[PDB]
């Protein structure tokens, strides 16, 4: 999952926008911070193209 | 034993403790204060005090709900939060905590209190360690458990509000209001314990001690009345569990503190002492209250002593709570029910 | 010899107490002073108790420095440095005593002014253990210099 | 020798044992008196217990002092150590049980005044450590001077 | 010489010993009495245990005074020396243990005022170390003579 | 000389033991006085018990004072210092350890009279190591001893 | 000589060891016992399990008495002061361990009565330190003795 | 001599280690046996892992008595101290770590039985430093084997 | 001499080292594999750290061992003493690094697995030490031995 | 020569004094300029009163440095090396005093700087006890600079 | 002798610090790397400094172990423990300083990044005490032996 | 000699003193530098103040190094030992109170920029004291020094 949502950031993000565009790269699911999870609900960061990540 | 004595910090709390006491309120002040039914009266006799002062400076002859609410704010601030600043070593930490330790129960009343919209800056008089302008509001505005932590780290020393924090984040007492409240005071009374424990080499502890331990048994009594009437939920934290060693284990205290009423615990509990656990909440409300003033009296003839500084603190939320009673019963013309009733306060 | 060290002794202990005594006494007035301050005059006269134990223990040092022996012996040294000792830990044990009653004793002056007095009497009663030290001291350092010196 | 020492050792010790019994009881004294002012009275006695051990204990040093001769050995010296200790840790002790009971004793005058006097009986009873030590302490002083072994 | 620090020995321990009691003892009794006065005379006799040690100290101490010659070898020292620690250490646990019942038995009085007796008898028990170790010291050096221990 | 200091550590050792095994004692049975006032009987059982250690004790110091001589050599001297040890120690040991079960026993003893006898025997456990250091004490000194020229 | 202060190590050491095992074991039995007074006689086996090696240490010593002579010469003296350590320490050892053990598991009796075996279980592992010790002193002793020179 | 100490240093210490790891663990288990019981297999091989320390240490204390002679060689002596001392504090530490690690431990056995096998893994890696031990400690012995010649 | 205690210096620091290395570590990573079952692998390898130091520590004991068993003198003594060292306190101190970030790693380890290479990486640097002991340890041994010599 | 540990002493010790009394009344200064920054001026001249210690120190030092050349007398030696000592700990210990009540002080100031010249006076008593020790010390070192004479 | 001093002294103390100062930083780097997976490159920086430390200690010790022979001078012997000394109790300080700012620096790495220089400016402030032991340390080893020890 | 310990002294505690200031300073700028991202230059001067002091050892240092001879003198000794004594302790306690001033002086900067000149002033107050022994050694050490073999 972690290598999936790298290259498709790198390589469609441009799309987007160069403002859209921000580096919070990386995954916790450990409840020891919040930061580092996408959302474009959140002004913390946002997606960079349209992508949502399904976890059932 | 005792005059072995060298702490700056301590002589420099206990001189302000002691300037205090040539003002202080006292049982005698309470029992002239009850007869009053004018309002010219009761102002005159209070103005002496420490409370008193604030009362001198603004003349007010409707004795409203409001300007105790004022006077609260004053005074906790004068004598408590300006104090710890001008402290240092393990002086300044001990009275923190036990300051921090009426705070850990008001911070998630006003939180849960934010879920339900109750208020958002807006606290109110309690012992407190710091005021409605620092770090109250911050705490108060939030309804996630992670912004709590966040705040908590900006005062240094750390909370023990962080430990209990973390517990709390787990669902180990659910959401439900009472389960929660119920686990903080068990944690409130073990704390305080360790921190006496670590102190006493220094100072001599007999009545401190003593009500201490009396304090955690009223309290083990209070949450099993609450509790009754509504079935005591055993598995989740909301029974006081508590080192005796004495006619009490740990086994005791824990049947005793939920509901259940067991009478084998009560005979352990009490067999000379007024308070003996009644499905009563009146006759031991007002046996508390005299029973804890008790001990914390005697206490402040020890001087330049970690004792003293514990007794203070616990003696001036019973007396915010006497003066609230007080005052707002005269601005409207009746007498006071708890206040009458007993003659130690 | 030990004569000297005798003198040294003496300087130290003594110089302790009354450091203790105004240190703890200090600390006391400080706190007065942020809820009523005119009682200065009263609460500044626990420190000064503190500060003649001092000047008796002057006396015994210079006295020993003069009654020093030629090159002195093992005996000789020995008065000599019981002499310095014994107005020393006398003058501690007063010390000791002034700042932990004189501290009390001036949030005893916060409370009430007029009832300090008693507090003062209280003071010198604590004086008098360096004095009986003051006075052994004295013919310790005399006993070294008799039996055409020791 | 060692005799000037056990001078020391005994004025020093009662001393510290009179400080720490003054000092305990005056920080209750000052807490009650601040109150009531009427018990100033009642507390000066608590206080002179302490001060009146000291006395004893200046005798024996008197002795002592007077019973150096001249070069002893220390045989000699060691008699005469013996004694000084006897006074000076039997006053260090009883100083104690004078302060320990006497802040206590504050709390009590002030609940029962009645019973200001049933106190005075109990403190008393550690003044009798101090009469042990020293008449011991004279027998022992007498004897010890040989002024070089006997 | 061993002799003098013998009877020294008895006389610190002991004292200490007293002391404790005394002083723990009392401090249960100011408080008992804020409640009832008419325990004084149940009260008082836990606290007058622990005095009445020293007493027993003092016929031994008195008797290794008179003992102690003016030449003494190794041999004498030891057993006058060994004499004073014994009583004064026995001296100084049943003192302490004395002081510790003497202040709850005091608090047992306050609540219950028949079972007076039992604690009395409770107290006996551990005056009982300080016989003991009397009797040991007293005989070792009657028993010893060495030149009646000179 | 060594074997002297041997009569008191056996009585002193065990002496301190039972004294704090008393002392413990006590303050659990005055507290569970207000509990049940009828507990006289079976209180007496834990408090006296390990003051028997010291009664063996006292008989097995008369043994090596009798057998005392004028001369001991350093090889005859740690024998019986080293068996005063033996009985010393196990009651310093035993009285620490009958204390400590004693007191929280009578919280045992008040609410289930017939587990009375199950206290005592925990206790009586300890007491094993008294007997057999008194034992072991006797055989050495009987060893050791040949009375004075070593 | 040297083997009465081994003799001394082994009664003293593991006398300690036992006192501590009943002590921990015997406050937690005190405890469980106002709740479940039918698990007594399970109860009864975790106390005494640190009891049985207890009485192994006191024999070793009874053992070096009988083997000890007069005087001895530092060779055969040196092999007695090691075997006497070995059952001291290991006794001591091992006697607070199973007293530490069984407390906390006196409290999971009292939950689980069926499980009392299993406490049971975790306490003989620690009897190897004490039982191993006992049979190496034991031997060395026997092997050792001659009256100088092994 | 410095055999005897060799002896002291291998049964003292590694006689602590296995009882620290012992009572450690035991904490653990006993709370951990009412949630879970029958996993008390699991439980116990934790427990015996540091008694098997001990028995090493002894082993080779019996030989280091053999190889001390009464020639006394200082340096042939020293490998024989050294030689106790290696297997000793290599012993308790091996036992200080388990226990903390078995402590740990159990919490895991309760929550994740499966992987019990993970704390093992952790526990049986502080085994390699009583190997260490065992080794340089054989060796050393074996070269001092010689009767101390001079 | 000191070469003896060089021999055991190596394996009484080197262990001790290592086992606090081990506990610290052991109980963070023991109550962190509840959360996840998947990080025993990864766990594992901060605690084998501290397992490292040890064997290098037997490589320059065990040639210690073959240059001892004779009687030496001051300079072989020296020269060994100072190898011990080196291999003693690199093992002590590479080993109480390695617990401390160990712990708050596990942690790290947990959270990141790619930032787990970083957590390797600062003790890494403690292993430096270990290396540095040794290397200095095994130039000297091979240079100490001269046999004799003062 | 003993001499030079004289020099250094009174710098030493002083220093520490002037360090200590600095620190303290430092972090009290550092905090009230914050709250009230116009009381900056009123703050700084307690601190600086501590300061006042070290410069008597260097004085005594530089004078006897300079009389010591390479050669002085064994007796000369030791009254100069007590000299010393006597200025170093009154410093020392007058360090102490100044640094309590000037960190106190300037607390005081924060919430009432009416009495801020208070604070100052009693400072002012405490530096007595350095004063009169100066001179002790002065006379000592010039006569016993003589060579055999003081 | 008094070489092998000088070489112990250098590898033991110098080590220390190092194995310190990398523990120490490692604290908050672990906290810091979970919270941002990021700030790796700045974290490697303040950790790795305390290991340069250790190499420049290392450079001393080497040149003293060559130097190293009980046959030497005093001089030589001497010069090492200078040496020794030197490096290694600045080395530990210089440890102590690069752990406490380094923990304490991780906050100021994850907030500004721009700020993160400042961290490297303090630590480049302690690394000057690293330099003044090892600069002594060197030069007293080229005057030991000639040519930088070769 | 006794001078090489004067070389040790010099160089060990001034270093101390540095440390102990940078440390302590840092931890408050660290906090400072997040709580105000612009008094980065504010910030950097405090902790800088501490280690300037090394360098006036350093000179001390490298002097008495050089002139170490093989056996020197007594009383020439001495006086090259306390020229380092002096230096070594006046840069600690300087350095001690730079570092508890220090960490106070950094929220007078975040707080008050106008202040800042204040919390300097106070750091260089006990700037003297490092300075003033640096001095008086100096002196000493002109006298001491001669060159190799003093």
């Amino acid at each position: 999952l972690s290598k999936c949502k790298s290259e498709l950031i790198d390589a469609f993000g441009f799309l987007g926008g160069n403002a859209f565009m921000k580096d919070k790269k990386g995954k916790i699911n450990k409840q020891d911070t919040s930061l580092h999870q996408y959302a474009s609900l959140v002004d913390t960061e946002y997606e960079p193209f349209v992508m949502y990540i399904i976890n059932l | 034993m005792e005059g072995v004595y060298f702490n700056i910090d301590n002589g420099f709390i206990e001189g302000v403790v002691r300037g205090y006491r040539n003002g202080l309120l006292s049982n005698n002040q309470y029992i002239n204060l009850t007869q009053c039914d004018t309002l010219e009266d009761l102002k005159l006799q209070l103005s002496s005090t420490d409370y008193g002062n604030f009362l001198s400076s603004v003349s007010s002859e409707s004795l409203t709900t409001s300007l105790i609410q004022e006077y609260a704010s004053s005074k906790l601030y004068h004598e408590f939060n300006y104090i710890r600043d001008q402290s240092s070593g393990s002086t300044r930490k001990f009275m923190d905590y036990i300051t921090y330790g009426y705070m850990i129960d008001n911070v998630a009343l006003m939180i849960t209190g934010t879920i339900h919209d109750r208020d958002k800056g807006e606290i109110l008089q309690r012992c407190h360690p710091l005021g409605w302008f620092d770090t109250l509001p911050t705490l108060s505005v939030a309804t996630d458990l992670e912004s709590l932590y966040e705040t908590v780290l900006v005062d240094t020393p750390l909370a023990p509000y962080f430990k209990n924090c973390f517990d709390t984040a787990e669902e180990l007492d659910d959401m439900n209001i009472e389960i929660i409240r119920n686990k903080l005071y068990k944690a409130y009374l073990e704390d305080f314990y360790n921190f006496v424990t670590e102190e006493i080499p220094e100072p001599a502890k007999e009545c401190m001690q003593t009500l201490l331990g009396f304090e955690a048994d009223r309290r083990s009594i209070n949450i099993a009345l609450n509790s009754l009437q509504s079935s005591d939920i055993d598995p989740d934290l909301k029974s006081d569990l508590l080192p005796n060693i004495g006619k009490l284990y740990p086994l005791a205290t824990f049947h005793l503190a939920q509901a259940q009423d067991f009478e084998g615990v009560r005979a352990a509990l009490a067999n000379v002492y007024e308070y003996r656990g009644f499905l009563e909440t009146g006759n031991l409300e007002d046996h508390f209250y005299q029973l804890e003033m008790e001990l914390c009296r005697d206490a402040f003839t020890q001087q330049f002593a970690i004792s003293t500084v514990w007794a203070w603190m616990k003696s001036k939320e019973q007396e915010v709570r006497n003066i609230t009673w007080i005052a707002e019963c005269i601005a409207q013309n009746q007498r006071e029910r708890i206040n009458n009733y007993i003659s130690v306060y | 010899f030990f004569g000297a060290i005798g003198c040294a002794s003496a300087i130290i202990f003594t110089s302790l107490g009354a450091a203790y005594g105004t240190a703890k006494s200090g600390v006391g007035i400080c706190a007065t002073c942020v809820l009523r301050p005119d009682l200065l005059f009263k609460n500044i006269v626990p420190v000064i108790m503190a500060g003649i134990i001092a000047i008796y223990g002057l006396v015994v040092s210079v006295l020993v420095c003069y009654s020093l022996g030629q090159k002195q012996a093992l005996y000789t040294g020995f008065i000599q440095l019981g002499a310095g000792l014994s107005v020393g830990l006398s003058g501690l044990a007063a010390g000791f005593a002034i700042g932990i009653v004189g501290d009390a004793g001036v949030r005893g002056s916060s409370q009430q002014p007029r009832l300090f007095v008693g507090m003062i009497l209280i003071l010198i009663f604590a004086e008098v253990l360096g004095l009986y030290g003051l006075i052994v001291a004295l013919l310790l350092n005399s006993r070294a210099t008799q039996d055409v010196v020791c």
